[PDB]
């Protein structure tokens, strides 16, 4: 049975703004990439399926429990201990006045961790995992660069080894080397720990290397979906063809 | 007896009944701040109105009332509150903890262990343990409802990272019955252990903030801490200068301008008992 | 060795005796009478009535006398006395159109039906200390005009009839009573107004002033300020029909505020309301200004000043609470402070290691 | 047709006569004396002196009498009278260690050198309305103790000698004078304290209260509150040596605030300061609390409450300004309101087109 | 003459001199808000203290003072201020604009054109034209220093986008001498044109806010507007009910509860002149 | 003579945080790419050379005038009328409470534009230039998606046809199609109007297609610089080699 099941999900701020009639499944150890036009409803959908925006229509089932039929307490418990959420703007997923170490350790303590030294050591290890120097642990995120904030948010949302991570453009602000580090980290987590990921991205290379399936969104509607390689290499919808044709081609020397 | 022209315990019966319903709800929901329609007392808000209202709503003619402030019965506000209750109830009063049926206190739990059928009533300025992290009730209410206690844990961890220790020294937050994070009133951390699995019923009144909460007898009360930074109580290098006790919370009395000081028990009844034993 | 002694009760009694002697002052001077304070310090009495919650001039003057003129202490005295009294009735809603006017002014029109009635005011006086008051004098013999009170319709009624403003309609909603249930934020407008009427005059004045200076501007004009006697009526269960129990001197302020352009109705002025006991007006004006500021959620306004922050304003408005909690620092705090000192000494020792 | 007539001057004169008659009240009662207000309403006088800027009890009582007990109007009367007087001297700095104590308390220690001197206070009284004050009575015959004033060192001196607090050092900086130059934000601490001393009691009390409730917490303990007589000295150019011109009754409040851990010194308590004329304390306490709150830039503190917003606090603190500007809405505003009306009518017509 | 026991014009010479230096600086820097150490007057702050101080610092024994409020000499506050000046100076006073050497006004510029050697002194509540966009002086001062006036232009453009018109109807901002954005005091837009290239010196006093500024004679004063939304003055469908003028700012007098009203000149001296002409 | 000249420029928050001893020239009709590790000092350098951060050492000359020796008024006049600045976080370059139309029109009115209709028409035309529907003109940026906010910021900073535009990761949050639209727009502006651009980017494809020269920044130091193609195809510094090797390779079908 699917870890997450989305049926006829709809949320529209206005006639065209948001998403309408979105359905998909997700299982453990799988990545659902979401690509499409800027302003197509990807962030809105990610919020809705991550218990942050009540849909107007449709249902979300997590482990065969309707997401928005649950109590608010249960949803917050899921978002504290079970799920991870990486926001498009990194600071939206961080505590500005809390050090990086504290930002990471909040999640660990939410899972019952109560040893300060172990929490700090894990935070430093995860800072080194995302190539943030461990000597920045006590610095506030406001002193971090955009990419550093992004990586801190990722580390904060991955430290508890969640069963399901929603990510909005996680590679934003990352250099290609640290981007590759992050892709390897996520792939390893998915394959080993059976982590499931829903990743919104505009980098079709990241989608190709990471996403097991893809959803192409235009004007709030999923216009194409299926195997990532099939969608990117054999697009059927005109918009998907335009998107793949707009990719910046590289050359091999 | 009551011979002052006021109703017994100075509260009208409607207010007593409302407060009593609040007390029962608080008992059934340990650690949860029960709002109540508190009234203005002859004491200013912030001078113990919540404790006064609780005691007035629970006290009877056969009760032996003990009132303490900073652990001492002779403190100015303790004298004021006790005299008020003697005026409007006529109840017997005592400075001895073991003879009290009701103990109204400000910032101390007596060193003498409490016993069954005793009720200890705490005066609470800030009933919300998250208030200094989150000044707004609109947010702390929801955080208690959803058990969203992360800001507190983050505060503690940031305190350790900054100073190497938790910065809170009194009103140290406590988890009650495994669920509710509760403010124990401004008692020093020294007293927090006494709240765990205590035979007496603990009541907490915040009159200005309009809250009542309770810890029933034999309820788990655990101070928030870390394994490598465990809850530690105040310690002093000196014993009590009067009774010689090393097991009591000490108050520092400045004797002269040249830096000479002494330390003496905050619990004056306990100090008297110790001095009489020796 | 040192032995504890009892000093609390006798020190307290001596302190209270000292305060009572200071209140009496020089016995060569006659003791002030509560009637004198009521008559000749009537604006202080107005403030004490409005913020203490009881519209009894004699009781407010008594509290002022007992408080040595301390308005905060007198307000607390009256508020506390309220707790000892039973609620024998709830008045029928006041009808300010029936007020017998001592004063009625409007800033939005040069002249209005019923006229600009300045009444007793310090407005337009030159604030030069009048040293002739250091000795007994003679009050002016008042000149007299026609005794008839001309019709004085509310200016907002004239605004609303033109469509410039919206009539304040009564849907029959049951008012919230913060004297029986603690406030729950966000509060209804009825609860907010009840709290504002009880709020500190200076705090609310400063908040309104900040709104006038751009911190949550509401573009206010003093649409109408009235001061006069309004009849109070009740419906006792014994008789079942309305009885007039007397009249109260009250001041009412209606402020025109910034117009709005709602999606599906003509644009119109917003409005604020203030109501106080007695003649003192600035409390009513500040109450109306802050009421409009706290109307922000209704109008979807982006807050630009603390006056629009409902919890910050209302939670700290009642000077009974604020004065009590600020004064409580005078209470012994040495257990707490010892807990602080122990931590600080350990921190210093660790840093100096 | 309609013809304009003169009504302003006579209406104003009649209004002022009405106010004077109301101030006198019932002539069967004896007219209040300024001496009576000074003696028996001494806390109101204290507030009027502190906020009006002149420490002359008789003048403050005169203003209160002239203002019909309206503390705001009396404060403005005294403040305005200040403008008519020449500055004949500038005092040598006050030395509060020389104060002749009426009252001295400390919350941070149970007992201190010099003792807890409660003095005349309403603290620990049961606020029950004393109806015996409705008639003449007898002031209590005060009990007497030893006449010697024990040494009463400042508690902060004892804190600093232990290294727990920092001595307030004098570098000789010239104080800013907001009575001669308008404030320039950010203001120096001297300017901020001068403004706080002149600030509205209720506004500052509410701000301090909000700080106690987490909106910019400063962890305050009432380290010491003293009330007593302090000598004033000047150095006249005629003689060239210091002369004592008398003494003033003043209250001083020193607050211990939350400790800090600076990079290169031991952690220590911060502190706040309050100073007012007379016995009324809560103004001094609120002044110290808000002074500490406004010390945020010095300590690099992230603001969490309006009490830390320097411009918002200080620009709206003076009740002369705030009351004046809120009351000015009572002035005729019909030209501006007509402009507003013209725009609104055009907007309505355009929407309804 | 001055026979009241106060210095001439009620200000001490030091205050007059400080204000005079401020006036000279303001003249040399048109439109710039000159801070000055203003004093508390017998009138409350917000009731014209800045104008009172300016007039006291400029007025002499031979001056003929005209005081108007809402364009009328008989307005309550105008009567108060004029009586105060008659008391503390003894100067001649007039309601006729063309005979006045000094005109202190609140919210109107007279319809009668001003002439050389006349000084018109405006009472100003808010001397900062950016205040309602930016409440903080710490920011508006810098914006004036750096000529960073974009927030004002954005406000105007957003007003047009929202309502189709600029929302400000009085105290309409004006660019002075091509450089300084200045608040013209709460005169209606109707009066702003009169400020451009006027033979009289214009002074502006904000006593509560402690500012003085000036527009010298024959200085460009241009109301901020757009080519397709040009500056437009208030208009009425009716003439003055008394003098019949169609060229004057009108005030609306509500005559009865049935909606009957009339419109009459705000400038009462101009109205009298027009009524005498016919 | 160079339009912008940077000599021995240094600004360090701490020993390693920021940039140190940076020198380069820029001319009209040229694009200086800045690439490197996240947290290498690129945003700090961009702020310093754009009159937003006073350097500790070195000099910046604009049209042969020292940048920070000028008055603050002159610097603000440059940033109002002469220059454009695109922030890494789009909202930092936008007025939150001002509509998109107002956000664009502020710059036009700063250049003397005083016709409301023409300003609005230009704003709509530039919204269509960045593929934002012209019917969003009156919506606030808070209702915009991240990419929409980015494009609004770009339009706001390009509407006045500035002589010099500093951009921090301008392609962040943009889909590949709208990214290509933006690249064409910028290239056209550079070639036709002689616009000069300093662009920080982590997308080496955008740098290759747009930048004439590159700077490579590591730990606050320019470790390599030169012709874009030479830097990317013939890197000499080890870090540049690592960066180019981390690029996600694509395939042609
Ligand atoms: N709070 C809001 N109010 C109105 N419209 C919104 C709001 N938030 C987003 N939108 C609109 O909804 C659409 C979807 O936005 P979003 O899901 O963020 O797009 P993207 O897929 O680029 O993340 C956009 O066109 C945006 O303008
Ligand atoms: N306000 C600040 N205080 C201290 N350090 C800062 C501050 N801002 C940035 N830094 C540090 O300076 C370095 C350069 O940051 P930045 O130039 O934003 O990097 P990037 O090149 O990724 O944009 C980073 O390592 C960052 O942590
Ligand atoms: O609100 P109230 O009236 O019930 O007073 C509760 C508490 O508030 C004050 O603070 P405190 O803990 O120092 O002691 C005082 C008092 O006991
Ligand atoms: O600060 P002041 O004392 O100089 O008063 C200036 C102005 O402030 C008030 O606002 P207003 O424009 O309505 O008229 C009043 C007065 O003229
Ligand atoms: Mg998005
Ligand atoms: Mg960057
Ligand atoms: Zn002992
Ligand atoms: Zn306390
Ligand atoms: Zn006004
Ligand atoms: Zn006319």
């Amino acid at each position: 049975q699917p870890l997450l099941s989305v049926n006829n999900l709809t949320h529209l701020y206005a006639p065209g703004k948001g998403f309408s009639d979105v359905s998909f499944d997700l299982w453990p150890g799988e990545v659902l990439g979401i690509v499409g036009e800027s302003g197509s409803g990807k962030t809105t959908l990610l919020k809705s399926i991550s218990a942050r925006l009540t849909p107007q229509q449709g249902e979300i089932h997590y482990e065969n429990r309707s997401l928005y039929a649950m109590s608010e307490a249960d949803r917050r418990r899921l978002l504290r201990t079970e799920w991870g959420v990486v926001h498009q703007h990194p600071l939206d997923g961080l505590r500005r006045q809390v050090s990086a170490g504290g930002n990471i350790g909040e999640r660990l303590m939410a899972t019952g961790a109560r040893h300060y030294g172990d929490i700090r050591a894990t935070a430093q290890k995860w800072l080194e995992e995302v190539e943030i120097p461990a000597n920045r642990i006590d610095d506030l995120p406001t002193t971090f660069s955009g990419g550093m904030q992004q990586r801190l948010q990722i580390a904060r949302n991955l430290v508890t080894h969640p069963k399901l991570v929603f990510m909005d453009e996680p590679t934003g602000g990352l250099d290609v080397s640290v981007q590759a580090r992050l892709l390897d980290l996520l792939r390893g987590l998915v394959v080993e720990l059976n982590l499931a990921v829903v990743i919104v991205t505009h980098d079709l290379g990241v989608a190709r290397l990471l996403a097991d399936r893809l959803l192409v969104m235009k004007q709030g509607q999923v216009v194409e979906s299926g195997l990532t390689d099939r969608v990117l290499d054999d697009p059927h919808h005109p918009y998907t063809q335009l998107l793949v044709s707009s990719v910046l081609q590289n050359e091999n020397l | 007896a009551n011979l002052s022209g006021y109703n017994f315990a100075y509260l009208d019966e409607q207010t007593k009944r409302m407060i009593r319903r609040a007390i029962l709800k608080a008992v059934a929901i340990p650690g949860y701040q029960v709002p109540f329609g508190g009234r203005e007392m002859p004491m200013p808000y912030g001078w113990g109105t919540g404790g006064i209202q609780l005691t007035a709503s629970v006290i009877g003619e056969s009760d032996v009332l003990k009132v303490i402030d900073q652990g001492a019965d002779d403190t100015t506000n303790a004298v004021s509150i006790r005299n008020f209750f003697k005026r409007v109830t006529g109840v017997n009063t005592t400075e001895r903890t073991d003879d009290a049926t009701l103990i109204q206190t400000r910032h101390r739990i007596p060193e003498t262990p409490l016993t069954e059928d005793q009720i200890i009533i705490f005066q609470v300025p800030i009933p919300e343990p998250l208030r200094f992290i989150e000044p707004r009730e609109t947010e702390t209410r929801t955080m208690h409802a959803l058990e969203e206690y992360g800001v507190m844990q983050v505060k503690l961890y940031e305190d350790i990272a900054r100073f190497g220790h938790i910065a809170t020294t009194y009103a140290y937050p406590v988890k009650v019955n495994g669920r509710y994070v509760m403010d124990p009133s401004p008692i020093p951390k020294f007293d927090n252990p006494k709240m765990d699995m205590m035979p007496a019923l603990q009541l907490f009144g915040a009159g200005r903030e309009k809250r009542i909460y309770a810890v029933p007898p034999f309820t788990r009360v655990e101070s928030l801490d870390f394994d490598d930074h465990p809850f530690t109580v105040q310690q002093w290098d000196e014993p009590c200068a009067i009774c010689g006790s090393t097991h009591s919370y000490l108050d520092e009395v400045v004797l002269d301008d040249a830096g000479n000081r002494m330390f003496v028990c905050s619990d004056t009844d306990y100090c008297r008992q110790q001095s009489e034993a020796k | 060795m040192y032995v504890a002694v009892k000093g609390g009760e006798k020190a307290i009694d001596a302190a209270h005796a000292l305060q009572e002697s200071r209140r009496r002052g020089d016995t060569d001077l006659p003791e002030l009478s509560v009637a004198q304070i009521e008559q000749q310090l009537n604006l202080a009495v107005d403030r004490v009535m409005t913020e203490g919650g009881i519209a009894d001039r004699e009781l407010a003057a008594l509290a002022l006398k007992q408080a040595s003129g301390d308005n905060v202490e007198a307000i607390f005295l009256l508020r506390a006395y309220r707790t000892t009294l039973a609620k024998l009735a709830v008045s029928e809603p006041l009808d300010t159109t029936g007020m017998r006017l001592e004063r009625r002014i409007s800033a939005v029109y040069k002249d209005i039906p019923g006229g600009q009635l300045l009444g007793p005011t310090y407005d337009y006086t030159h604030r030069l200390l009048d040293f002739t008051l250091l000795a007994n004098g003679e009050a002016p013999t008042l000149t007299t005009a026609d005794s008839e009170q001309q019709p004085s319709p509310h200016v907002f009624s004239l605004l609303a009839r033109q469509g410039l403003a919206k009539f304040e309609e009564d849907s029959g909603a049951q008012p919230d009573d913060i004297t029986r249930t603690p406030p729950v934020y966000p509060c209804s407008r009825s609860s907010r107004l009840q709290q504002l009427m009880r709020g500190d005059e200076g705090y609310l004045l400063a908040l309104a002033y900040s709104t006038q200076r751009g911190y949550g501007r509401n573009h206010p004009f003093a649409g109408e300020i009235r001061s006069g006697y309004i009849d109070v009526s009740i419906v006792p269960e014994e008789l079942g029909f309305a009885v007039n129990v007397g009249e109260l001197l009250m001041t009412e302020c209606e402020m025109v505020n910034g117009f709005i352009d709602p999606p599906d109705e003509p644009p119109h002025f917003t409005r604020g309301y203030g109501l106080v006991f007695g003649m003192s007006e600035r409390k009513a004006m500040a109450m109306a200004l802050v009421d409009r500021a706290l109307q922000a959620p209704e109008y979807g306004e982006h807050a630009t000043g603390p006056a629009q922050d409902e919890e910050f304003v209302l939670a700290h408005a009642d000077n009974v609470e604020a004065a009590g909690f600020v004064s409580h620092l005078k209470l012994p705090h040495y257990v707490d402070f010892q807990a602080e000192l122990e931590l600080l000494k350990r921190l210093q020792q660790e840093k100096n290691h």
